[PDB]
């Protein structure tokens, strides 16, 4: 049974770590690249990724984590602090002589009380109005972007969440594809200037400035016909005399012309192609006044196919005006200083896929806004599915431990040792949010549980951001119930895991 | 602590198992015992193995000093101690590996203790069954088998049991139990050795000092008088003596230091039979046999005399009967004596001085066989019927005193194993067969529906086979049995009871 | 050398015993066991866990030898195999000591498996219809196989996919590559979807939606291997245009076929596509042969590597073919295809390890009810047989005098591992009911046996816990055969080098 000592104290060493880093005040951690490269983070989604630990019973821990990540995203070290927490708790029971497969079943019988509790105190958004579910749902975006440099601009990145998504959801179905939604950024501008962008930036020049960089709506014609081409802009050498170079060089202007021709002739207005344009592809294109854009992947390319409703043509010659996209205009957009001369292609309306504009001052910095774009769309996207809500972030995990305290004063049995325990390490997230915050690790517990008993049932949480009470509703610190329910319930499955493993058997390479 | 210290503490008492393991039974192997002097002993004496054992083990001083008890306090049963308590311990280690309790251990062995005691207490003997069937005629073969007159120890022992048949005696207020100085048997050169015969009394060993007296007097009763002071001249005084011996009325005298020739003659005309020169520890069983009181001086305020009716002594019939050179006086019975004798035949003294070595054994050992009241089956009987009673015992718990109940039981196997591995015999085979003969003594017997379903089956050690031990006459006290596997159990909750060793 | 030899060897089966013995039970233990590929993989499945020990020891090697046979002659049972072969080779150990050869241990463990088997003919209960209807003897059986799990909420929803999924299949041709399960990440357990028969994940790799028509009422398979996918001055273009045509008019051969399903083992891009589109044929490769040959047995059409030499006998039909959204990914499916015996189950839950807990569990309720229908005697479970053994081979030894009474009776002590180690994995208490077990056994119930439900002694005939008898007897002949193998090693000649 020693073995169960050495694998709760392998989870305690993934604990110590992930611990720190839980908090809108959290501690940050440098994540030193294979190559080198140094990376500082917030987030253990990040940081349970790149994590390398040779204790097999940790690589078990962050595989299951992944699956959180999966589903809500947002839920990361929330499983990782309670599996912790129920794992401490089980080598004291284990000491106290409970058989394992005994303290995996209170486990299970607390945590279902623990749900339902929970659900006594959701609450739905949606059921008010569009502009009130607007406004809500920017209250509750702007809870996830505190710990990122947009703190000041704050509220011009959450007034970017609110169409973000809307735009791309089905309000009937109320099913979002976060695929719709793109985040295209580049280390350098200000993070001021990143956009809400209604479709997608491929940054292509069009292949030289002088090539015409926009296409007009043509008076509201068939919008803009966008070829989208795997090939360059050229044909897919003995002079023995002077005629035959002369059409030596010619024929790609044959093949230009030819390549032109299926442009003028299929309606195609953009010819955008996977590879690059020759000089003369660009001088033929020039002699013509036809845009095009060479050197975009396929990712950029369905994106015009996407929003188009367009399509991906292997040669040129196989151009098709019911093949070719139909965008409601094309422009090449610098911002700035801006070198790499972007283009937008966008419908002027809600387009079958957006992206959202970043720019930042450092690479660092970029990547913190999008990461948090990432989970602001996901705070976004779990409030569209699942309306029911809870101002519960530090109260419902207090709620949830003084409810599995009250039933074991109603147990009398075995099952005191193991529900006592669950209450117990229920409180290590109000715990490790004080510790994590600077505020008293005992008097946090006490003074919480205090108010949502003493006082009356009410959501009281932590003071982490630093705010002049406990009201979680002046706050407006929300999360989700389908959040919630699978962060207590993938704990009991990360507990059942680790406590089921009786051997670890390694074996090596011959 | 701990598992360390049971695992060292059941090491230590196997240590000391293997000194005794194979100095058990009567045809073991012995040890040789060397001091730092240089000296050297062999013995298989189980006392002096285990008191010059050097034992640097604490755990083994609680297991000798328990024997050293049993020594000291009984006097046998030190080698059953050390082999009983070694497998109970050796069999607890396994218990606790199993996550048995020490206190479970402990409690179970004493709960089979109160059921065993019980079984014993049942399955015993009394000191019967051993007239007119030989079971002391095989007991008596068993201490004569090693004597010259081995050949002949049928016809030999039959009196050494048949005369101890008739000594018992009151000794301390109604013990039953026999004197070990008596039957006064006489080495003679008479006949073969076959032809020994058995006398119906006391031979007082001497003859009639004068063969003109009267041999025979007072057939019905007959009253004795013991003198020490002689007849003899110093006469018509020690002669008027046997006046006194004629008037005080002793009928048959025992004269120590001798008789006048007046005094002879005085006997033959006074027709009172006369005895000269007598064993003085005879007389004195004489005092206690027939009564005559020796009288070392006469005094008693002035009297010199036989002492009329004072210290003559009471017998039935008083004989002298010639039987081929042995001519001496035969006592036949009286109120109380006790006593009887034996004519030894052979081809000369030196001869019969191996009856001399023959009949100090065998009187011995056969009075010790009849001086414990109740017996034991010998030979694993007492071990192998408790290892079938108490796996039936197993149901009458059944929690988790069942497994101590098991193991408990199965340790008394180690002694009907162990006389087997020291006897040369197949040990697997002898045991396994012991086993079943008692297994099936405890399923119809006692419901008295037995064709040949009898117990008391033991092992034999010489013959190679498994004998009825009454029949073959192995028997061992109850006094023992019961006191050794108490002790046993003194010394295995002792030890099992140690789980901590401070060493400052 | 010599009998120390035997010593060692059975302290080596003893380690294979101890890494084994947490593994019995469906409330058992897993196993962590990382592989040479760094392919970590935790079971409690013993045919998975014996085939990747990587056991070096040469008697060891024998062990599990013995215990892989169990797999692939009977399929279950093989934990039972390692557990009660190790306990009968360490319960000689008092035995070896005391000086018994391995002629008298041997002849012993030959003499006690003959006496068993006999006893388990006589447990033997022939039930087809005896004393059961047709449908709740399999019902019943695996509601029992999955009461008390993570699915025991949802148990009608499992349990009527589980019974008719079996139930589904050739009841004369049983075989376990007749129901596959898919690992399908997202949606809750009840979402899982059960295709009547089989369904792959389309691992169709690019692009080319709103073209080729891909559901068909009437669809005419066709398997292909090889990509029919194409990736003067002005002449360069003719070695592309060469090759194009090339493989356009082969795109043309399976439109000469007529397949309105084409499969293929390598990737297929839209330059495929520009042909299938064309001709609205739907076209789906990195389709793994198993699924493919699972067409050949549902539809009864032919893998053909290239395009030319197609005829119509290459192709079949199947009476649904639809590809579906659910699952949040498209899903293409065959169901009630004429040639069909064949069922697969689309597992969907909260995670792959939540799958695979729901995947093994099933995968027992599977074997559970696959051998309802195999065989027709059963016997006893919940180790009652193993105290039936027990009772029987302990009256054999009162009635058995020698050195066998000895070595029968460790044979049944030895028969108890199995309802300990059923006892211990359950978090029972194993003295408490390893004693009322045997006590209530000898007043004459032979059904008696561990109940999961509530710790206690109970009927698993009235449980329906039942058991092959062919998975005890051929178990039971098995294990004495090793440990025939491992106490008859007098030595070990190693060549070095």
């Amino acid at each position: 049974l020693e073995a169960k000592k050495s694998h709760i104290l392998a989870a305690r060493s993934v604990a110590s770590i992930i611990k720190t880093s839980l908090g809108p005040r959290g501690l940050d951690k440098i994540l030193i690249s294979p190559d080198g490269e140094i990376t500082i983070t917030n987030d253990g989604a990040t940081i349970l990724s790149q994590m390398e630990l040779d204790n097999e019973i940790a690589k078990l821990l962050v595989q299951l984590s992944k699956s959180q990540d999966d589903e809500i995203g947002d839920g990361t070290t929330g499983v990782v602090v309670l599996a912790s927490a129920l794992l401490d708790q089980a080598l004291e029971l284990i000491q106290k002589g409970i058989h394992p497969i005994k303290i995996a079943n209170g486990f299970d019988e607390a945590a279902k009380l623990a749900i339902s509790k929970l659900e006594e105190t959701c609450d739905d958004i949606s059921a008010s109005n569009d502009e009130l579910f607007r406004d809500f749902l920017l209250r509750a975006a702007k809870t996830s972007l505190g710990s990122k440099i947009v703190s000041k601009d704050h509220d011009r990145f959450a007034e970017m969440a609110v169409e973000a998504v809307i735009n791309v959801m089905d309000k009937d179905r109320k099913d979002v594809d976060f695929d719709l939604i793109k985040m295209q950024g580049r280390v350098g501008g200000s993070i001021s200037d990143s956009k809400l962008i209604n479709g997608v930036i491929l940054d292509k020049d069009f292949s030289h400035p002088q090539m015409p960089k926009c296409v007009l709506p043509k008076e509201g014609s068939d919008g803009v016909k966008l070829a989208i081409l795997t090939c360059p802009f050229e044909p897919p050498l003995d002079i023995s005399s002077v005629e035959e170079y002369q059409k030596l060089q010619t024929y790609e202007q044959d093949k230009f012309k030819e390549m032109i021709d299926d442009v003028k002739k299929a309606g195609a207005d953009v010819v955008i192609c996977q590879w690059g344009f020759d000089d003369e592809a660009n001088h033929l294109l020039l002699q013509n006044d036809l845009p095009a854009v060479r050197w975009v992947g396929g990712q950029e390319l369905e994106h015009i196919a996407i929003s188009t409703n367009g399509r991906i043509v292997p040669r040129f010659q196989d151009l098709s005006k019911d093949k070719l996209g139909t965008c409601s205009r094309i422009y090449e957009q610098e911002f700035g200083t801006t070198k790499d001369r972007m283009l937008i292609i966008e419908q002027s309306k809600e387009t079958k896929t957006v992206t959202c504009f970043v720019r930042g001052s450092n690479k660092m910095i970029v990547d913190e806004a999008e990461r948090a774009l990432h989970d602001s769309l996901c705070v976004v996207r779990n409030l569209v599915k699942d309306s029911r809500v809870v101002y519960g972030g530090g109260a419902a995990e207090v709620t949830m431990s003084l409810a599995v305290s009250e039933e074991a004063d109603k147990q009398r049995g075995i099952d005191q040792y193991a529900f006592r325990g669950f209450a117990q390490a229920l409180d290590t997230i109000p715990m490790t949010l004080a510790e994590n915050s600077g505020l008293d690790p005992i008097g946090t517990l006490s003074t919480l549980k205090s108010k949502q008993l003493k006082e009356k049932i009410s959501n009281i949480g932590v003071d982490c951001l630093g705010y002049g009470s406990n009201d979680m509703k002046e706050l407006f610190v929300v999360d989700p119930f389908i959040g919630k329910k699978q962060q207590i319930l993938l704990a009991t499955q990360l507990c059942r895991m680790i406590l089921k493993i009786d051997n670890v058997i390694i074996s090596g390479k011959d | 602590s701990g598992d360390d210290i049971r695992n060292q503490n059941v090491l230590a008492t196997m240590a000391v198992a293997n000194v005794v393991k194979s100095s058990l039974g009567p045809v073991g192997l012995d040890k040789m015992l060397v001091d730092d002097i240089g000296d050297f002993t062999v013995t298989n004496d189980g006392a002096t193995i285990l008191s010059l054992l050097d034992v640097q083990h604490p755990a083994g001083k609680i297991l000798v000093e328990l024997a050293q008890q049993q020594d000291r306090e009984i006097g046998d049963g030190t080698t059953s101690v050390v082999i009983i308590a070694s497998e109970l311990l050796k069999r607890a280690n396994e218990l606790v590996k199993n996550k048995i309790h020490p206190t479970t251990i402990i409690t179970g062995f004493r709960v089979a203790l109160r059921e065993a005691i019980r079984f014993i207490n049942e399955v015993l003997s009394t000191s019967v069954d051993t007239l007119g069937k030989e079971t002391l005629i095989n007991i008596a073969k068993t201490s004569m088998s090693s004597k010259i007159i081995g050949a002949d120890s049928d016809f030999f022992s039959n009196m050494v049991v048949d005369a101890l048949l008739a000594v018992k005696t009151q000794n301390s207020k109604g013990e039953i139990k026999y004197p070990v100085k008596a039957v006064n048997v006489l080495k003679a050169h008479g006949k073969s050795a076959t032809e020994s015969l058995l006398v119906p009394g006391y031979a007082l060993n001497c003859t009639v000092a004068s063969q003109a007296m009267p041999k025979r007097i007072a057939g019905g009763n007959v009253k004795i008088a013991c003198l020490d002071l002689n007849l003899q001249k110093a006469a018509g005084i020690v002669l008027e003596r046997v006046k006194k011996i004629i008037d005080a009325g002793a009928q048959v005298v025992l004269t120590t230091k001798g008789i006048d020739d007046l005094c002879l003659k005085e006997f033959v005309e006074a027709k009172i039979m006369g005895v000269r020169r007598c064993k003085k520890e005879d007389l004195r069983r004489i005092a206690r046999a027939t009564g005559a009181t020796l009288v070392s001086s006469m005094s008693n305020l002035e009297g010199e005399e036989t002492f009329e009716s004072s210290y003559l002594g009471l017998c039935d019939e008083v004989v002298q009967a010639k039987f081929s050179d042995d001519e001496c006086i035969l006592i036949k019975g009286t109120s109380k004596h006790s006593s009887s004798s034996i004519i030894l035949r052979g081809a000369n003294d030196y001869s019969l001085d191996e009856m001399e070595r023959s009949l100090h054994d065998s009187l011995s050992v056969v009075k010790r066989t009849l001086e414990s009241g109740n017996v034991v089956p010998g030979g694993g009987c007492v071990e192998a019927a408790l290892n079938i009673y108490l796996d039936n015992f197993a149901t009458t718990v059944g929690s988790r005193e069942q497994l101590a109940i098991a193991e408990f039981a199965a340790a008394l196997l180690i002694i009907p194993k162990t006389l087997a591995v020291n006897a040369a015999k197949d040990s697997s085979e002898l045991v396994a067969k012991l086993r079943s003969y008692h297994a099936a003594s405890q399923m119809a017997k006692p419901e008295d529906v037995k064709r040949r379903s009898y117990r008391n089956y033991g092992l034999d050690l010489i013959r190679g086979k498994i004998v009825d031990e009454i029949h073959a006459g192995v028997l061992e006290p109850t006094i023992s049995k019961v006191k050794s596997l108490k002790s046993a159990l003194e010394a295995c909750v002792a030890i099992l009871r140690i789980d901590t060793m401070i060493t400052v | 050398q010599g009998k120390g030899q035997i010593i060692s060897n059975i302290n080596a089966c003893v380690a294979v015993q101890e890494a084994l013995k947490p593994t019995l039970g469906p409330l058992g233990s897993d196993i962590l066991i990382v592989t040479s590929n760094q392919k970590t993989t935790i079971s409690n499945d013993g045919a998975t866990i014996l085939k990747l020990l990587d056991v070096v020891h040469p008697a060891a090697k024998t062990l599990v030898d013995i215990s892989r046979a169990q797999d692939a002659e009977v399929g279950d049972g093989t934990t039972s195999v390692t557990i009660l072969a190790g306990e009968l080779m360490k319960e000689a150990k008092p035995f070896l000591e005391e000086g018994i050869s391995s002629h008298l241990i041997m002849k012993g463990y030959r003499k006690a498996v003959s006496l068993a088997v006999e006893k388990i003919n006589e447990l033997a209960v022939d039930i087809t219809s005896e004393k059961s209807s047709g449908r709740e003897l399999l019902e019943r059986c695996a509601r029992t196989a999955m009461s008390s799990k993570l699915i025991h909420n949802n148990a009608d929803f499992f349990v009527k996919m589980c019974v008719d999924a079996v139930l589904s299949l050739d009841r004369n041709d049983l075989d376990d590559k007749l129901i596959g399960i898919k690992k399908i990440p997202g949606g809750a357990m009840e979402e899982s979807l059960f295709i009547n028969g089989v369904a792959f994940k389309k691992t169709f790799s690019y692009a080319g939606f709103e073209q080729q028509p891909k559901k068909f009422n009437n669809p005419k398979i066709l398997s292909l291997n090889v990509e029919l996918e194409l990736k003067h001055v002005e002449d360069y273009q003719a070695i592309v245009d060469a090759e194009w045509q090339l493989i356009f008019e082969k795109l043309r051969q399976v439109e000469e076929t007529g397949a309105n399903i084409v499969l293929s083992k390598l990737p297929i891009g839209d330059l495929a596509t520009q042909f299938f589109a064309d001709r609205n044929i739907f076209c789906a490769g990195r389709v793994s042969a198993d699924d493919m040959n699972r067409v050949i047995q549902a539809v009864g059409g032919s893998i053909q590597s290239t395009t030319s030499d197609i005829k119509p006998e290459h192709l079949g039909t199947c009476a649904l073919f639809e590809e579906m959204q659910i699952g949040s990914e498209r899903y293409n499916l065959f169901q009630g295809c004429p040639q069909a015996k064949t069922c697969t189950l689309l597992l969907r839950g909260g995670a792959e390890q939540v799958i695979a807990e729901v995947e093994r569990s099933l995968h027992d309720a599977i074997m559970i009810v696959k051998r309802a229908l195999q065989n027709k005697l059963i016997v006893a479970g919940g180790g009652a047989t193993e105290m039936e053994v027990s009772k029987c081979l302990r009256d054999y030894s009162k009635t058995i005098a020698g050195k066998q009474q000895m070595i029968i009776n460790a044979f049944a002590k030895a028969l108890e591992v199995i309802p300990r180690q059923l006892c211990e994995n359950a978090g029972f208490d194993a003295i408490e009911i390893l004693n009322k077990l045997r006590l209530a056994h000898s007043k004459g119930e032979k059904w008696y046996g561990v109940v999961f439900e509530t710790e206690n002694i109970g009927d698993n005939f009235a449980k329906f816990v039942w058991e092959p008898a062919l998975v005890k007897i051929n178990a039971l002949n098995s294990a004495t055969e090793a440990t025939n193998l491992i106490l008859s090693v007098d030595e070990t000649i190693t060549n070095k080098g």
